RNA sequence: UAUCUGGUUGAUCCUGCCAGUAGUCAUAUGCUUGUCUCAAAGAUUAAGCCAUGCAUGUCUAAGUAUAAGCAAUUUAUACAGUGAAACUGCGAAUGGCUCAUUAAAUCAGUUAUCGUUUAUUUGAUAGUUCCUUUACUACAUGGUAUAACUGUGGUAAUUCUAGAGCUAAUACAUGCUUAAAAUCUCGACCCUUUGGAAGAGAUGUAUUUAUUAGAUAAAAAAUCAAUGUCUUCGGACUCUUUGAUGAUUCAUAAUAACUUUUCGAAUCGCAUGGCCUUGUGCUGGCGAUGGUUCAUUCAAAUUUCUGCCCUAUCAACUUUCGAUGGUAGGAUAGUGGCCUACCAUGGUUUCAACGGGUAACGGGGAAUAAGGGUUCGAUUCCGGAGAGGGAGCCUGAGAAACGGCUACCACAUCCAAGGAAGGCAGCAGGCGCGCAAAUUACCCAAUCCUAAUUCAGGGAGGUAGUGACAAUAAAUAACGAUACAGGGCCC
RNA sequence: GCGGUAAUUCCAGCUCCAAUAGCGUAUAUUAAAGUUGUUGCAGUUAAAAAGCUCGUAGUUGAACUUUGGGCCCGGUUGGCCGGUCCGAUUUUUUUUUCCAACGGGGCCUUUCCUUCUGGCUAACCUUGAGUCCUUGUGGCUCUUGGCGAACCAGGACUUUUACUUUGAAAAAAUUAGAGUGUUCAAAGCAGGCGUAUUGCUCGAAUAUAUUAGCAUGGAAUAAUAGAAUAGGACG
RNA sequence: AGGGGAUCGAAGAUGAUCAGAUACCGUCGUAGUCUUAACCAUAAACUAUGCCGACUAGGGAUCGGGUGGUGUUUUUUUAAUGACCCACUCGGCACCUUACGAGAAAUCAAAGUCUUUGGGUUCUGGGGGGAGUAUGGUCGCAAGGCUGAAACUUAAAGGAAUUG
RNA sequence: GAAUUUGGACAAACUUGGUCAUUUAGAGGAACUAAAAGUCGUAACAAGGUUUCCGUAGGUGAACCUGCGGAAGGAUCAUUA
RNA sequence: CUCUUAAGGUAGCCAAAUGCCUCGUCAUCUAAUUAGUGACGCGCAUGAAUGGAUUAACGAGAUUCCCACUGUCCCUAUCUA
């Protein structure tokens, strides 16, 4: 007998933690990032504090016309786009990624749906 | 019951320490696994021999704070 | 149910990831939402906190009810059937909710209790109690004490509760009974000794010691000192026989004495006709509430044996008395360092002690397996453990208790400012928490459970509501048709 | 990787593809992954030999000791029904016509299985009376002397394990899987005949029980111990 | 820490050289280079290839042992022997040159054998970086050694080969 | 019993200090990473224009240079073949 | 790039017992800080045996804190020779 080895490890304790299908949290600032090499654009993202851990994270309002939220107050749900321990990403260091809110998002919808 | 082992610790007036010597298998192969738990002797009378050597012994009644098996006859010499 | 695919180059072969790609016991969220049957569901976050309403109480004969001021009917008179409510007696130690701890005999499989308690269902029983030596508080029945009830009162207020008067019992006390002999210790006197002797005392069960019997693997005799049975009186015992289990001091039998002393039937219900002598006496016939000591299963408790996820940036661990053991004792229902004392240094460890970690309850089993394996576990079922934290207790057969108290720590409510209350990790329901989980509904019908001979009770359980929450099905069209055909088919 | 006016990747229409009462998206995991590898990896340069030897724990370690020959009863697969080897069937005929192989128990050979006291059977040595019939060793009634280990039980002794074989015992649901038209299915453990005034009738299987324990049969592979100054070994 | 102290020669100076020279080219010269008693325990510490035993195929060449000895001389008046020395062997050495078989290649007498176990063992690896850094403990006088992360961050870095 | 109370054994909890394990604040300091490039100088590659790397030791504006002693993972300028 | 005197402060180190402005600026300790301490640097005017930086222990050495203690004090009062 013998021998245990490396790779994926037990110890955890990250930043959304709940491996959450999101993370509710209020919309601290509206920081439209800026594209990485090769591609190039003003990558409209959003910074917010996670009600849960309070911990602050910033992620792409990724939609296509929807800094509709952009409510410094209002509270999205964020939620990572599995890279996993990485970002996509034309979009430079953004970890998780915008979700739904003010709690309720297509993200565009009720009534109609607009687009994006 | 009734078991065996090789007497480990002589000194302890009426309480040999005798080592019984399991050997377990498992999945991964199973050849190498040389386990060995140690248990206490006894205890209420006398007559016997010393370290090394293997005695019988057989579950006495809870004879003393975990020393639960008195020595029957000395199998090894 | 054995498969790979796309991205380093100019092109190329190799490692190696990264990324697609499938199933979830992974929940969540996004849109969308017709029917069917099957229904998971506030555990993950916070065993965090809780408004209010619920959740456990039960009695056929059953121990207890009364002469018109407990009385709902109506004649069984010296207490009827009827009941309230009270004492009784059982029950609340089931269940249901939850996993916080927990690296453990937790749990799993296997073990035994010559190492112990057990209410209760069950199978089983017990003529000996005063005797002081007939006129024994009596066995044709022995004191009481009390609830409810009545009135007399107090306090903001609680399941508050004083003081005064009544009455019950299978309640607390109480504590009578019945046979006949059997050998035992006293030995008055026999006025013989190779001993003989009456009557009068002891007895049951439990409990305390302390003693003996428990037979036995082979088969035969001499010996005390004590002591039996028959005798042709010299002698002889051939007259017995005792289980059970591997393993006994066992079970069960005695001999001495012994205890703030156990046990034996005070209750009740059908059922009033038979024996012969006229209230009588036996008769109590049937069932049931019992009480004693055995095992009987319901169980509990400890208990061997082998298994316990990461970690060495955890290698030495355990003694202020307990860590190993030995005596002896104290406790226990009972082993044992369980706790005391006295005495000895022991016991574990690299075959991984010890220590650290667990977003750790264990095991059923769950998911994706060509196989081999990874990964998962608190929905059900077993076993455990806890009802805010933490101790300590009364109750009892059974609890260290949740829906019981007591104190502390913690929250936190009504106050006439005095004081009085509480525990939703049980249903519902709220707050909070978060990614994350429904209703203040109906019911005893089923399944069963709890209380005594009924049919009482039960957010155990079952129905509904909510809910594509995972699953089985499966309509949103079916015909040929009429002709327009653009033409395709053997040319 | 797309997008720097003519965009096969944005936006939007048309159309079309995929699955469909269901599809995303997140996030774990499991597979793919022989990228954590006992099966079953890699290590000269690609990630990966320690500078050098020592050497404790651990893990491993040459070959030798019982063979090889002979005899006796066996049924289950088989060449057709069958207790059956010169044939009772599967053959070309105007006779000669092949038996397999599989495993098991017992006993012979320089070959104790533990056992003395001795306790039974049904088996043999074999004959006191007899035999059946197909050519008497194709069959067994029979009791005179008289088998060893089955075999109980006191009483005297035993060298210690691995492994491997059936076995017992302890859970239900869970899963594997028999049974049956739940309308099929998922399930359920129901159900099925009729002859309908108290009728009949089958079920509710098996399987897996994996480590340790117990109980067993085996003596290949691997340990263990024994007679060396003889403190051997019997009766 | 002491002894000495030839040479060269970190630091350090200056001489050229450069746009710029703290260098590379001179030349002095500290330490050091040597030494003894004591530390340090790293290296492209190499053969970048673990140790043990097998088996798998040819030839040549340089170390101990066997024989024929022949070849020329010792030992000498000569033989022989002796010394080297030649030829056939074997042993074990360090190495070279070419098939099956292995590999991504290059190459490999193993880097060989086994579908894809298999003879026993020690060791290390699991995309790059972030790094042999942070922290801890130990070792040391010091310099340092030994042990040794994670966050985050990227999709390529990397071998061999082939052509420009 | 109630009062009441002597000693005990349990034993909450109070205080004060210790010890673990788990988090976490901070002037500033010093890395890194996104980094493709802006600016200085050319270290590596072509004997990269001083062959290159290995330690180790000094010195540096940055890359570096130099000193001992390795390795070719080489200079093939070739005393040997 | 420069003009420039031997040389043009090297390691190291601070508002320090040297710092002018200075009560330096940021933290940190306070209810509060011209004090303390920790930082940061063209430091009037720090700096290498004028010795530079460290440093166990030692200190009737200078400073600032905390605990205990206390008539120091609030707020004074009484007793003895």
């Amino acid at each position: 007998n013998n021998y245990k080895k490396r790779l994926l490890g037990t110890a955890f304790k990250s930043s959304p933690f709940g491996g959450s299908s999101h993370a509710k949290g209020i919309v601290l600032e509206k920081l439209g990032i800026e594209s990485k090499q090769p591609n190039s654009a003003i990558r409209k993202c959003v910074r917010v504090q996670l009600i849960k851990n309070g911990k602050k994270v910033t992620a792409f309002v990724p939609n296509d016309g929807c800094l509709n939220f952009v409510d410094e107050n209002d509270e999205v749900l964020l939620a990572g786009f599995g890279r996993k321990g990485k970002a996509k990403g034309d979009i430079p260091g953004v970890r998780f990624k915008v979700v739904k809110v003010s709690g309720v998002s297509l993200l565009a919808l009720w009534k109609e749906k607009k687009e994006k | 019951k009734i078991l065996t082992g090789t007497v480990v610790s002589t000194k302890m007036h009426r309480t040999i320490v005798i080592r019984r010597a399991y050997l377990h298998y498992i999945p991964k192969y199973n050849r190498y696994e040389k386990r060995h738990k140690n248990v206490p002797v006894h205890v209420s009378p006398a007559f016997r021999v010393q370290v090394g050597d293997i005695v019988t012994v057989g579950q006495c009644r809870p004879i003393s704070k975990t020393v639960r098996f008195n020595v029957v006859k000395v199998s090894a010499a």
